[PDB]
């Protein structure tokens, strides 16, 4: 991700809306930045395809 | 990848990722007969 | 199967409970606002409804669908909505099941017969 | 590279519906296509549909009517299907003059008469009310895009009216597939089936024409200025 | 790692010295004093598969 | 001869997952990641 | 209905960024994809057709001074890209050669009419004492991925062809910022990445990519056989 901010991104309404299920799912902690409700995922070894 | 199949990416032919190298081996036996001996010459009939 | 179940599972959330009721808690007009002013979530537990059971008042499958076409709900919602003739609880995803069985059935309706219109599909 | 140009079919129905067909088509292609077009039939498209529906009588989609029926909720839905159109090219708002009566079977056209607009599907059970039974009804329509939710911009023509969710968005179904035929020594050739479904409103077929255009259009921005 | 050794498939230097010649065809060495070996490679063979 | 790959060609884990492959897809399919590198074998789950 | 704003931000041969902001929803990837998948399989690259080494009579083969094998030769070729610069060049075929002892790299090839080793370095090949070589590659207009065993050269004999990599467009993703711009929020500031390898700008391709699309939108003109079972 340094990778991507770096270049000057940071996720998108495609993400997001996973995310914005991935926490209905509880997959993901709730309350918490979209960015982070990444990592979290993230390291949860999946992530947005 | 049905109940148990698996889908590739055109890319590794690309890269020429998973690629086998095989040698195939034939063989040829002459023999001794009754009806003449069995040569082997780049002399045969009707080929062109 | 698999796929069939998803798409016909309907989900249940719990940040709510306090919810439903067979006399309006207060409000309809305020049931829902209170939905986009946090809180208790789309589906969730109730004694007669969850903010989708008024959110979405969908007139044909079409609709219910032509929604998820859009980010608003994902199929497996407990959404309003009038398939045939009456209103159902259903989700858009279950009733696509159905017309999905339905229209390569031929009969619309003999379809929704023999299946179990409201349930998890499986084996 | 070769491969010829494609074929262009279409089984029309006449007013809803539509099994268009390309067929010669490159690996891909097939998805390529398609996909952005639905994303576009279902999305933008210019057409119209109920915004507000003022009922003398009870304001309150959660209430009731004496005289009538049904109730709130359902004439809103069978308002829904019905679809009208303009005839004047820059009047993006009309203001509809609906009138009950006793015992009778409301009927979609028994719309206030009016000349600059058209009903399109004068059938619609709408409603059908018992002895005596009033409903006037100022039913306000919008020139609309795709799909905005009765909850999202909040309609104020009257006091006592209640607002509804537009579907002014005459593509009302579009499913595609692409599977893949042959034309010579090559068999994964894409072949392309779209399927567009409207109300009686505009055909299938423009409601492709219009698409492409739109997405047309929508190329010439990645110009070189 | 091990295994590619005690295989013997892969060719491995008695003792410590350096290369001289380098290609597809050989591999000629100098180890410390001990002379100059010069193990071929073999190339493209057939197996018994 | 060389070999690639071939609709169908074997192929597994050491975790014995044994599976072959049915569809080779173009570099155009094949889901990719968000910033643009695609996957290259799509391992379906029921098989685990 | 606004008027979009499209960024040119390019640079270097490789790589290249472009942004359409005031977008209506949804189409944020109405776009990015269609174009992503023309690029990523429809843009015209270059690369080497095929090849040939002193005595070699088969790409199963060994020479002595050179520590490849032309395996390891072969798949350090197909890589390499060559700029065509002229419109006419149907086709060319370049050349190398090595001598004593020395290690090989793209820079090496023998220099032409347009042409350009847009990729230095490269490392085709190592040498000592001894090594010959000189190479006849043959490079062509091609499109996409084409194998060894469909396309066969008659580049006289041991003219072992090779595996083309077309398609100059290496890498491509796209990006979809929600954006600000005057109206309401929930609109698509749609980007595109998109690499290049240097044959060509990832612009040009780029304009090559839209128009294809567009090109087949148009098939969708007059239609024919009509009407539909009652």
């Amino acid at each position: 991700f340094g990778k991507r901010q770096g270049e000057g991104f940071g996720v998108d309404k495609r993400e997001k809306e996973v995310l914005a299920r991935a926490e209905k799912l509880g997959l993901v902690s709730p309350g918490k930045s979209p960015e982070e409700q990444l990592k979290e995922l993230f390291d949860l070894g999946k992530v947005v395809l | 990848n049905f109940e148990d199949a698996i889908v590739i990416s055109e890319e590794l032919l690309k890269r020429d990722f998973y690629t086998s190298i095989h040698i195939e081996r034939y063989e040829i036996e002459a023999r001794d007969t009754k009806l003449g001996p069995e040569r082997i010459t780049r002399d045969i009939p009707h080929l062109s | 199967i698999l796929g069939l179940y998803y798409i016909t599972q309907v989900r249940k959330e719990k940040k709510g409970a306090g919810m439903a009721f067979a006399t309006p808690e207060e409000a309809l007009a305020a049931y829902e606002r209170g939905e986009v002013a946090l809180n208790a979530p789309i589906v969730v537990a109730g004694r007669e409804t969850s903010v989708g059971r008024l959110k979405f008042v969908f007139a044909n499958p079409d609709e219910a669908l032509l929604a998820v076409a859009h980010g608003l709900l994902d199929l497996q919602d407990v959404v309003t909505v009038r398939y045939l003739g009456r209103r159902l609880e259903t989700s858009p995803g279950r009733i696509l099941f159905a017309r999905i069985v339905g229209e390569a059935v031929g009969d619309e309706k003999v379809a929704q017969e023999l299946i179990q219109m409201d349930v998890p599909q499986e084996k | 590279s070769k491969l010829k140009a494609p074929v262009f079919t279409a089984t029309t129905q006449g007013d809803h519906y539509g099994e268009f067909v390309l067929e010669p088509l490159e690996r891909g292609f097939g998805v390529t296509l398609g996909n952005p077009l639905r994303r576009i039939l279902l999305s933008s498209i210019p057409g119209t549909a109920v915004t507000s529906v003022y009922i003398e009588d009870v304001l309150h989609e959660f209430s009731t009517i004496p005289g009538v029926k049904e109730d709130v909720v359902e004439i809103i839905l069978n308002l829904k299907e019905l679809v009208v159109r303009f005839l004047d090219p820059k009047m993006a708002s009309t203001t509809l003059i609906l009138r009950a009566e006793g015992p009778k079977e409301v009927r979609a056209g028994d719309f206030t008469p009016s000349a600059d607009v058209e009903i399109m599907n004068p059938d619609l059970h709408i409603a059908t009310l018992e002895e005596g039974g009033k409903l006037y009804m100022e039913v306000r329509v919008d020139r609309g895009v795709g799909y905005v939710p009765a909850e999202r911009h909040g309609i104020k023509d009257r006091i006592n009216a209640i607002p509804v969710d537009a579907i002014f968005s005459p593509v009302r179904r579009v499913a595609f597939q692409v599977e893949d035929t042959r034309l010579g020594q090559r068999t994964d050739l894409d072949k392309l089936t779209l399927r567009i479904w409207t109300d009686g409103s505009v055909t299938p077929l423009e409601a492709l024409n219009q698409a492409v255009a739109i997405l047309k259009e929508h190329l010439n921005y990645f110009a070189n200025p | 790692e091990r295994v590619v050794r005690d295989s013997l498939a892969a060719l491995y230097a008695e003792e410590d010295g350096e290369v001289v010649k380098v290609d597809g065809t050989r591999i000629a060495v100098r180890y410390e004093d001990g002379r100059l070996v010069e193990h071929p490679l073999r190339r493209y063979a057939r197996s018994n598969q | 001869q060389k070999r690639k790959l071939q609709v169908g060609d074997k192929l597994a884990n050491r975790h014995g997952n044994k599976g072959v492959v049915a569809k080779i897809l173009p570099v155009e399919d094949m889901p990719h990641l968000p910033d643009g590198t695609p996957v290259d074998v799509i391992l379906n789950p029921l098989g685990v």
